[PDB]
RNA sequence: GCCAGCGAAGUGAGUUCAAUGGCUGAGGUGAGGUACCCCGCAGGGGACCUCAUAACCCAAUUCAGACUACUCUCCUCCGCCCAUU
């Protein structure tokens, strides 16, 4: 049962990082998580400082509800054409150890096949920007719901342009009558500062998509916190959690 | 002289819905009118859902200025697609304007009163 | 399917009643008395500007209450405690600001029952027994607890007292911010700001708005007709309708002009040159709103030029008991709410408001 | 064999519940120093996923555990070192003589280390648990607890 | 694995048969496209961009054979009374009219088609009275009493 | 081990560029509340309102049996833990 918890595609400078946690923290969210776009051109690797967000935000963000600290989430968006380049995060699963969910973009249909089929992978983005048409096999669907895969929907077309518009409710309308809606949870992007709307309302725009009257709202408020998870039984242990604590 | 008891149940009676919305417009230009609003409010509706949809009964309640505050009310047919359309960001001029929701009711009590904070201290 | 998606409904139930007060078959005392947490207190006079002081000293005398914050759990379930201030008055507490969908909530009943609706990690770190209340479909996601306290100070050494003692003290530690009163009913005087001493208790006085408006064009009613006869009363569902327009502070007359708003007033209807309105914002105690009703019902003893009066109560929308059994939940709004319509024969009209997910009492 | 096996039982029964739980106090001490023979490295900090191949590889017969979050409220709260283990559940023994029965189905332990807390999820961990230390150990469900 | 199909037959009326030649698959799907993208907005024009496609197309016939999905035809056959205004190379006025909704299933629909083209060549022979046109009549009676 | 086909009408649904479980209301069942009615063993029976009636999945010749995927639902054998006499 916990809500507010979305994926934001938002590095630029930290004031306007500062200006989205103010904003996020003031209308309704309680978990902040943050996407970093990587592509197959550029294949760079820097995981180990390239954020530092304690070190440099003060203290606390400051909510309107109950005043609860939030936890703050560095996730990795990997955008992946190439099989090569899959065969290279296939290499990533023991050599940089980070990230806490690891985030595929499947562009080929084989690799789609083998990302929900063999390729350990947290949640799988679905994003369709200047006509990408692409079909659904449904029995490794069915594998990914019966093993935990949640289906990213990053959305943000509706300040840009209106054939984006068109092109992710086509795709978004093609995920909810093929899919079925077991587990897709959608999330919104940040270029500008101000791309946030109401934490309710992205009931609504899940509900436009279809998925149910309500449980559209309870599949979002489940499956983002069985997302985390699913990617903390990726990095601590797949049965054990392991934590040190010295009161 | 009557006095008698009587016990009388209804079935969704209400038929229409009303929306407290405070307005975050972003640059300091702020031109704003009564009918402007409604022109947006129509405008928007049109090229995001559809003309025949734009023109669905609504209206504008204690339209404030400085307060940047209005109510919104639809009948229980378009309240889904008042909301989507809300949210789907339809501009006017070129500067963006972010529209923040603040309560929903079916009632023009509940919504009045307090709904979303119930204190605030 | 999705455009009938678009379309469906929000669930309303809106349940309309006409009673007298001098029928021994009245439980609208009951149905006050029963009901326990309230937020907005609202009355209205048509034809009245001056009020008279009897009310006023009502109306300025309606709290007050308490707020501690970060108070631990097992500091309720102490012997000093239940014999202190459940023992000896009633006692009312709820978190504050807390989704009764998204996090735990906790309140405490007049007959002794601690009930907590937890979600499952809270539900499962206590080890309580409870029972499963709110879903998600096959998913469960709230949980309820209720402890029965004055079962449990009868017999202080049984297992149960000190099971709910160790999970409370060192199992988990719940603390939250908490909206205190206690209506007193007991000869040993016993104040709660030198029993909440360590932490930092805070005295609030209900907040008091007044208003008197011209000009407002009220419907006409009979009492012994509920669904309205035609060309002559108007309906009550209407009227409360066109109630909640005058309290959103909006009253205007057809406006022909670019920004449409189309709003039909009751009809037939009534000028009212002034109208005395009333809002008490707060943790309101149902005793004062009994005596608020008996003085509204006492008001039409005199020949006086109001036909009927109204007093509304709207209730806390984030409290997991409300209407003695109900359980209030939040798809996306809804509330619930309970009006009268006072007229001058001593008959009232008892309306019940539910929201999107509650159950209806009679 | 195995029903000539089962004639008078192999498992507890009245007469060693009653056994005065001090005198398993010396198995905690034996597990306790089979700990620090078996990992021997404390101070800096070293491979949480070399703790995660200890705590899959080794029988964890005689521990510590309590149950820290379960489907069964009642069964929330449960401290003790453990005798048995079956298919699906195990047996421990507690504090002044009584003994509980806990079943692996859906539920999730903490263990005490000499410095350490580990939590196991009991879903997965089942089915002969010898067979745990010897093959088939795949990444298949999450548990939502 | 399948999602079940609705079809459409729409019968261009008009005079002028530079309009009976003047049709195109893609001109066509243009035109319904923007003529819905007036009436509907992106939830409605952007399910027809991937549900909606041409399938049965005549020049000199007129009937026309769309698709349509299953939460969509209603949405797709309230648009198609709101296809005004086809500026061409001439200044023409053509029209939609439906003759009858069949629920997919292709096969009947070819089966309606020839009993609806039979009412339309039976109907209009005794208001004519022309022999050079019956002479035509009967050798496409005579060829289709062949098959 | 081998050895035996019928091109002509149209399946208590018979389609194949691949139709058929759509909406409303009262009763069934699992539950809650009662200021309704009848009978006099504290009570019993009927009456009024609301919620839940899902998932697995989809037929192309049929049937029998076995399999795998089920949980609104019913008949039993049970185990553990909590509380009472």
């Amino acid at each position: 049962a916990v809500f507010a918890d979305l994926d934001l595609r938002a590095g630029s400078d930290l004031k306007a990082l500062r200006g989205l946690v103010e904003t996020a923290a003031h209308l309704g969210y309680s978990v902040v998580a943050i996407n970093h776009i990587v592509d197959f051109k550029e294949k760079k690797q820097e995981i180990e400082k390239p954020v530092a967000v304690s070190e440099l935000f003060t203290t606390l963000p400051i909510v309107q509800g109950k005043s609860r600290p939030i936890k703050i989430l560095t996730r990795l968006t990997i955008i992946v054409s190439d099989p090569s380049h899959c065969n290279v995060l296939r290499a990533t699963s023991s050599r940089a150890r980070l990230y806490d969910v690891v985030a595929v973009f499947p562009k080929t249909e084989k690799l789609f096949h083998i990302a929900c089929t063999h390729l350990d992978v947290d949640l799988v983005c679905i994003t369709v920007t200047e006509k990408l048409p692409f079909y659904f096999k449904r029995p490794p669907i069915n594998v990914a719901i019966d093993r935990g895969l949640a289906f990213e929907l990053v959305y943000s077309p509706a300040i840009k342009d209106s054939t984006m518009r068109r092109y992710t409710i086509s795709s978004a309308l093609n995920l909810m009558q093929i899919c079925k809606g077991k587990n897709v949870i959608i999330s919104s992007a940040a270029e500008r500062p101000l791309e946030i709307r109401g934490p309710y309302d992205v009931a609504n725009l899940g509900l436009l998509f279809g998925l149910s009257e309500s449980d559209a709202k309870a599949a979002v408020s489940t499956n983002c916190r069985a997302a985390l998870l699913h990617g903390e039984t990726r990095k601590t242990a797949f049965g054990i959690i392991s934590t040190v604590k010295k009161p | 002289p009557a006095a008698t008891y009587e016990r009388v149940v209804y079935k969704n009676p209400s038929e229409y819905h009303y929306m407290k919305v405070c307005l975050e417009f972003q640059d300091c230009g702020v031109g704003l009118n009564a009918a402007q609003f409604k022109q947006l409010l129509i405008s928007a509706v049109k090229d995001l859902f559809g003309e025949v949809d734009a023109a669905l009964p609504l209206d504008i309640l204690t339209y404030e200025e400085k307060t940047l505050s209005a109510i919104l009310r639809i009948c229980s047919s378009g309240l889904v697609k008042l909301w989507s359309s809300l949210t789907l960001l339809g501009s006017y001029k070129g500067k963006k304007c972010a529209f923040r929701v603040i309560q929903v009711s079916p009632f023009l009590l509940a919504l009045s009163g307090n709904s979303r904070e119930l204190v605030l201290d | 399917a999705t455009l009938r998606r678009l379309r469906e409904a929000p669930r309303h139930l809106l349940v309309c009643e006409k009673s007298n007060f001098g029928n021994h078959k009245s439980r609208h005392r009951h149905l006050v008395q029963t009901h326990y947490y309230n937020y907005r207190v609202s009355f209205l006079i048509p034809e009245c500007g001056i009020l008279s002081e009897e009310l006023k000293n009502l109306v300025m005398n309606t709290g007050p209450y308490y707020f501690v914050k970060n108070l631990p759990l097992h500091e309720l379930i102490t012997p000093e405690f239940i014999s202190t201030f459940i023992k000896k008055g009633s006692c009312y507490a709820l978190t504050y600001n807390t989704h009764i969908d998204e996090d735990n909530t906790v309140a405490l009943l007049p007959n002794g029952k601690l009930i907590l609706s937890l979600d499952k990690d809270t539900y499962e770190e206590t080890g309580l027994q409870g029972h499963p209340s709110q879903f998600s479909g096959r998913k469960i996601m709230k949980f309820i607890v209720s402890i029965d306290l004055m079962e449990l100070s009868l017999n202080l050494d049984s297992k149960k007292y000190e099971r709910i003692s160790w999970s409370f003290k060192e199992k988990k530690p719940l603390k939250f911010d908490f909206l205190l009163a206690w209506h007193k009913t007991g000869s040993e005087e016993s104040t709660m700001m030198s029993y909440f001493s360590k932490y930092q208790i805070q005295e609030h006085q209900p907040k008091v708005a007044l208003s008197t408006l011209r000009d407002l064009q009220c419907p006409v009613l009979q009492s012994s007709e509920l669904e309205g006869t035609p060309e002559v009363s108007c309906r009550a569902l209407e009227l409360f309708d066109w109630l909640g327009a005058v309290f959103s502070n909006v009253d205007l007359n057809n406006e022909p002009n670019n920004f449409i708003s189309t709003y039909c007033c009751p009809e037939p209807s009534t000028v009212v040159a002034k109208a005395y309105l009333c809002t008490i914002t707060g943790f309101i105690l149902p005793e004062k709103i009994c005596l608020l009703l008996e003085h509204l019902c006492h008001y039409f003893d005199e020949p006086k030029l109001a036909p009927w009066v109204t007093l509304s109560v709207q209730g806390f929308a984030d409290s997991p008991v409300s209407w003695e059994k109900n359980e209030h939940g939040f798809r996306k709004g809804g509330e619930h709410l309970y009006n009268f319509v006072i007229f001058n024969n001593q008959d009232y009209w008892l309306q019940m408001a539910v929201g999107a997910n509650d159950h209806c009492p009679p | 064999l195995s029903a000539r096996q089962r004639r008078e039982l192999r498992l507890f029964d009245i007469k060693p519940e009653q056994q005065r739980y001090s005198l398993f106090l010396p198995l905690h001490e034996l597990w306790k120093q089979y700990i620090r023979d078996l990992c021997s490295g404390l101070k800096p900090d070293t491979q949480p996923q070399m703790i995660q191949a200890k705590l899959l590889k080794a029988d964890l017969h005689g521990a510590i555990i309590s149950v820290t979050k379960s489907k069964c409220p009642s069964y929330v709260g449960i401290t003790g070192i453990l005798l048995q283990e079956t298919k699906h559940i195990f047996k421990i023994i507690t504090k002044e003589d009584r003994l509980k029965v806990i079943p692996k189905l859906n539920c999730v332990f903490t263990v005490e280390t000499d410095g350490f807390i580990s939590y196991i999820y009991g879903s997965k961990f089942q089915l002969r648990s010898s067979e745990r230390s010897a093959k088939k150990f795949k990444a298949k469900g999450t548990i939502d607890l | 694995v399948r999602f079940k199909h609705r079809y459409l037959l729409c019968e261009l009326v008009s005079d002028d048969p530079r309009c009976r030649l003047s049709l195109d698959d893609r001109v066509l799907s243009s035109l319904v496209r923007d003529t819905i993208a007036r009436v509907h907005g992106t939830f409605g024009a952007a399910a027809c961009s991937i549900g909606f496609a041409v399938r049965y197309l005549n020049a000199y016939t007129g009937i026309v054979l769309l698709r349509c999905r299953k939460e969509f035809y209603q949405l797709v056959w309230s648009a198609l009374p709101f296809i005004t205004y086809l500026e061409n190379k001439g200044h023409r006025y053509p029209c939609f009219f439906n003759t009858l909704h069949v629920g997919g299933t292709i096969r009947t629909c070819q089966k309606f088609l020839i009993q609806y083209n039979r009412r339309q060549l039976l109907i209009l022979l005794q208001n004519c009275t022309d022999e050079g046109e019956r002479e035509a009549i009967q050798k496409s009676v005579t060829r289709s009493c062949l098959l």
